[PDB]
């Protein structure tokens, strides 16, 4: 999922190949978010371009992940979500038609991952404080 | 086995949603005078680069008349047609009674213009003095409570705002390109034989689009782009009456619009160095006034427009009438070039009908014939409600030419019945934002949405 | 490298010693990038100061790196470059000049350090999966 | 004199234009620099610079 | 004075204004409340007021 290499495209590059078909490329991808009166809208347009980039990365460092491309977890799927089989959905659906499904559990899946972080850190605790 | 949860950074997501643009231009545009043309001092310079990107596979489904852009654009240019009369302004007269007589000239006399009197204040406030302009015909109005022929009145003092233009500006329709900020992306439909709304499938991707000429126009289109390979007719109801239909031609057909030799423009001083300038003396003989077109490529042109209308209308006729009356500003074709404002009376294009039997005119034995048309000038523009459409032209130096390459048609369907199987069609304007529409039409804005979840084997290393 | 300790001079206290010689101090040195119609321009002047911030955060961001002072990688350094003894250019030059040397090859470095990011993050989730 | 052209405008019984002295600041990201060489003769290499 | 009457906390006031050529005065009248004038003059003049 490599093999572009000339990248100064975006995300749009990958777009309608399988999911699978972009697990990489993120990098470059990733890059392309932040590269009179009148003034005030080409000000305001910098301002909020900066303020939806930051939101994002509060999403990933709350639940604790770095290593933006590729952060997994341990929660476990709930499979009432989709009750699908995941090589079918992995490799033949890219990320367009898969978002129109998932779309609607996002805010379920976001709050376990929060209290999960949290169980994690203090466990951390108790097993330092043996040392 | 089990499956876990894993979050990607960098998915490629398109949803809908309303932003605004960048305005940039080509280098070549900012070396010139501050407002010379507004976007010297306005915009900043870009790259008309990179490479039109096309996709793999998917499905959009544009929409020509649901996109905020054309609006965006429409609100843009009124707004800077206001804030540049700012720094320009005359409040003086210019509105007190005006005694005039038949215009005469040196040679002869004129019966379009009127040659009138006035009574002015000099540089100092405790004098008047007298002087004289000539004005066309349509500009003034005889403010009287009876016949006294001998007292007029410069017709856009009903309301106000008398202002001038400067004599340092153009209206040439620099090309504007629209820019993106980031985290948003462009995306332009190929499909040349879109029509209007679903499923585009040739679908590629622009960080920045192309090139368009903010053109003022009414019923026939100027400058503009071209279509692909041959006619195309847009619509929205077509059943339903008070709509407005979009042809895009294939042609370009030539025209060429003139007038005659004037002497100069006046410089008159009011008060503090208000200065105005003013058509004086014409010198040598008088003429029109006029514009021009090729006949051979009106003819098939228009047939052209006719064989791809009927394939939406099964065995019925194409007929061509008159505009609906009005005055001026809505029956004439109005626009602009080198500063002056001509109106247009487009008898000769829009009278016959296509009934199926098409006749392709040949040889071209004689390509002299062409159409001549009839014209007049106006010097008070009421161009668009709510910008402060007051503005008094200047006039310029001499006599002046203006050629274009016209693309397409705005019209209009009559609300005919009884048994009306020779549909006529008449000339019908509108706002700017439809001329707009119909160049603006390809492009749309999406968000990004980069992240996103999704099902694995994967786990976390406690 | 560190014996200043009262640094309220930024990164312009170490310019003019050895490379080697400002290996440390880049703490205090970092933190100083962030600490009427006239207020368009004093506005301006802070939002543009802080796209400039990200940008560089992003670059470090992108190709996996984090503990911004000191950041090795795997990449081999291609000597075709400098063909220069390593001593002779960490000891006897300072930052000045040898950034006018290397700043002709940054782009090149970049890309590379993109392409083995990604071959390392794929890597890793083989030997994961096999736990 | 001055109506030949305009903008006979009056100045306000409240100001003074006394050279109040002003400071220049840079925002974060650059520097000042200060060349001391009292014997600098418009051009080239100062040696004594300063950081401000 | 009113129709019906008169009012004592108003007065009726002759006006001389610019018509909508700055070439002309017209005649006009309005009416306005007691307060709100004041009778700018040197001496006892009635007949002449100031908004
Ligand atoms: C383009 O050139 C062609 C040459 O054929 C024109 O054809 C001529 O068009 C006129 C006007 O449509 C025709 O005369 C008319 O005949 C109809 C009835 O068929 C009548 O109702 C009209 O009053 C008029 O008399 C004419 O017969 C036809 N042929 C020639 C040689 O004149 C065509 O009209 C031109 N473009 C336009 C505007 O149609
Ligand atoms: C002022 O008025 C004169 C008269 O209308 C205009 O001069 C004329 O310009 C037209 C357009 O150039 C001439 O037609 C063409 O001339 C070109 C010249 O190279 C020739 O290449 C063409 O095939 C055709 O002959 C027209 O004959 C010409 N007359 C003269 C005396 O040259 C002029 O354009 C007007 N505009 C200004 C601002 O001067
Ligand atoms: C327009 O009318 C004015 C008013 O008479 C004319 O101005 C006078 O012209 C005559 C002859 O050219 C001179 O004797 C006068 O001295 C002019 N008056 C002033 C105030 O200069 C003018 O000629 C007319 N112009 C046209 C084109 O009709
Ligand atoms: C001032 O404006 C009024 C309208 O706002 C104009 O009055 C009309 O005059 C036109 C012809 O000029 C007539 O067709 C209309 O019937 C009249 N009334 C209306 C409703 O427009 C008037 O012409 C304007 N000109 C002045 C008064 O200088
Ligand atoms: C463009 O094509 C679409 C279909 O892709 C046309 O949609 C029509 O929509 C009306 C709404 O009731 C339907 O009843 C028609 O049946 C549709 N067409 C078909 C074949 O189903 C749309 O009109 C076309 N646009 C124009 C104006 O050409
Ligand atoms: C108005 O301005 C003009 C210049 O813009 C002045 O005209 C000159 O007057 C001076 C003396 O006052 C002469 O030396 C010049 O030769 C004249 N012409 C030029 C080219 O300046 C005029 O004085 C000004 N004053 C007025 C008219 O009130
Ligand atoms: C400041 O010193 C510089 C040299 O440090 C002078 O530079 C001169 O530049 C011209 C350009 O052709 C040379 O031809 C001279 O030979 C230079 N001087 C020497 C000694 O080479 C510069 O002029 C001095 N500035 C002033 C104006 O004092
Ligand atoms: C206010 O005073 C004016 C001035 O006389 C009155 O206006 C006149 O009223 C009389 C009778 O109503 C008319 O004969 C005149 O034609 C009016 N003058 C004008 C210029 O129209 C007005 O009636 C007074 N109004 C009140 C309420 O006192
Ligand atoms: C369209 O989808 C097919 C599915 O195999 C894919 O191979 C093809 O590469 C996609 N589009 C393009 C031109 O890549
Ligand atoms: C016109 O201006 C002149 C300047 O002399 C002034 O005398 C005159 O009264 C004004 N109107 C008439 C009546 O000419
Ligand atoms: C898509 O558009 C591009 C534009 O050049 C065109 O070249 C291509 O032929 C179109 N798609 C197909 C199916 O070829
Ligand atoms: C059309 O382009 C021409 C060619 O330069 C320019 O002359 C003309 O002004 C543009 N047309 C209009 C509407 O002015
Ligand atoms: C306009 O077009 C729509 C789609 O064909 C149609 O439903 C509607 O009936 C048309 N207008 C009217 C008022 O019929
Ligand atoms: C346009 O409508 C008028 C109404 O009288 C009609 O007389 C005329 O013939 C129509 N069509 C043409 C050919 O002008
Ligand atoms: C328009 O032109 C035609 C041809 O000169 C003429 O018959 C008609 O009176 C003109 N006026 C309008 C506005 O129709
Ligand atoms: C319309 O076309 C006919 C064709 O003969 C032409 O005679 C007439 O001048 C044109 N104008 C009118 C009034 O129809
Ligand atoms: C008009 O179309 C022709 C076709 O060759 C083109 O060469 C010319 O540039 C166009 N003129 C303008 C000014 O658009
Ligand atoms: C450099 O400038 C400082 C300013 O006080 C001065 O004290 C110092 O003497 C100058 N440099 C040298 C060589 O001393
Ligand atoms: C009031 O306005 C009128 C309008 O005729 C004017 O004639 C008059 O002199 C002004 N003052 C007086 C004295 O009425």
């Amino acid at each position: 999922a490599v093999g572009i290499g000339a990248v100064f495209l975006g995300f749009l590059g990958a777009a309608g190949s399988t999911m699978g078909a972009a697990s990489m490329t993120l990098t470059v991808q990733a890059r392309n978010l932040l590269s009179t009166v009148w003034g005030i809208k080409q000000l305001q347009a910098r301002v909020l371009a900066v303020e939806r980039y930051l939101r994002d990365q509060q999403l990933l460092g709350i639940w604790g992940c770095s290593g933006k491309l590729i952060c997994c977890t341990n929660v476990p799927w709930n499979s009432s979500w989709s009750n699908r089989n995941l090589s079918e959905i992995w490799d033949n659906m890219t990320w367009l038609q898969w978002d129109k499904e998932i779309s609607n559990y996002t805010q379920i899946i976001y709050g376990l991952l929060e209290e999960s972080q949290n169980q994690q850190e203090k466990n951390e605790q108790d097993l330092l404080a043996l040392d | 086995e089990n499956l876990w949860v894993t979050v990607y950074y960098g998915v490629p997501v398109w949803k809908e949603a309303k932003t605004t643009l960048f305005c940039a231009s080509d280098a070549r545009a900012y070396e010139k005078e501050v407002h010379n043309v507004w976007a010297t001092h306005a915009c900043v310079p870009t790259d008309p680069s990179p490479q039109e990107l096309v996709l793999g596979n998917v499905t959009e489904n544009f929409n020509m008349w649901k996109n905020d852009m054309v609006d965006q654009m429409h609100e843009d240019i009124i707004s800077l047609w206001d804030q540049s009369l700012k720094p320009c302004v005359k409040l003086t007269p210019l509105c007190v009674t005006l005694i005039c007589s038949d215009a005469t000239v040196k040679t002869g006399t004129v019966e379009e213009m009127k040659n009138c009197s006035f009574n002015t204040t000099t540089e100092i406030r405790d004098k008047e003095k007298k002087e004289y302009a000539l004005f066309y015909k349509p500009d003034i109005v005889p403010l009287s409570e009876t016949n006294n022929t001998s007292e007029y009145r410069l017709i856009n003092c009903n309301t106000s705002c008398v202002t001038q233009a400067c004599p340092k500006v153009t209206f040439e329709p620099i090309p504007i390109h629209y820019c993106a900020p980031a985290g948003y992306a462009i995306l332009k439909c190929n499909d040349e034989t879109f029509n209007g709304t679903g499923p585009c499938s040739n679908v590629s991707t622009v960080q920045c689009t192309h090139g368009i000429r903010p053109v003022v126009s009414t019923q026939l289109l100027l400058n503009g782009s071209l279509a692909e390979k041959e006619i195309v007719i847009r619509s929205e109801n077509l059943t339903n009456n008070a709509k407005i239909i979009i042809v895009h031609l294939h042609t370009p057909v030539e025209i060429v619009c003139t007038r005659p030799n004037n002497n100069t423009r006046k410089s008159v001083r009011i008060g503090p160095g208000q200065t105005f300038y003013a058509t004086g003396d014409i010198i040598g003989d008088i003429k029109q006034a006029h514009c021009n077109i090729s006949e051979e490529k009106w003819n098939d042109t228009l047939q052209k427009v006719g064989i791809e209308l009927q394939k939406h209308f099964p065995n019925k006729t194409i007929k061509y009438n008159q505009s609906a009356g009005g005055d001026m500003e809505i029956t004439t074709h109005s626009f602009n070039c080198g500063g002056e404002f001509f109106y247009c009376n487009t008898s000769n294009l829009f009278n016959g009908t296509y009934n199926g039997t098409y006749i392709s005119t040949n040889s071209s034995a004689n390509s002299t014939s062409t159409i001549t048309l009839q014209c007049r000038i106006k010097q008070i523009i009421n161009m668009w409600q709510g910008v402060g459409r007051c503005m008094y032209a200047p006039p310029i130096a001499g006599n002046i030419t203006c050629r274009s390459n016209i693309t397409g048609l705005l019209l209009t369907r009559d609300g005919g019945t009884n048994s009306n199987e020779t549909e006529t069609f008449r000339p019908a304007g509108g706002d700017m934002r439809d001329n707009w529409r119909s160049e603006l039409y390809k492009y749309k804005v999406v968000k990004i949405e980069p992240l996103g979840v999704a099902p694995t084997r994967c786990k976390r290393r406690v």
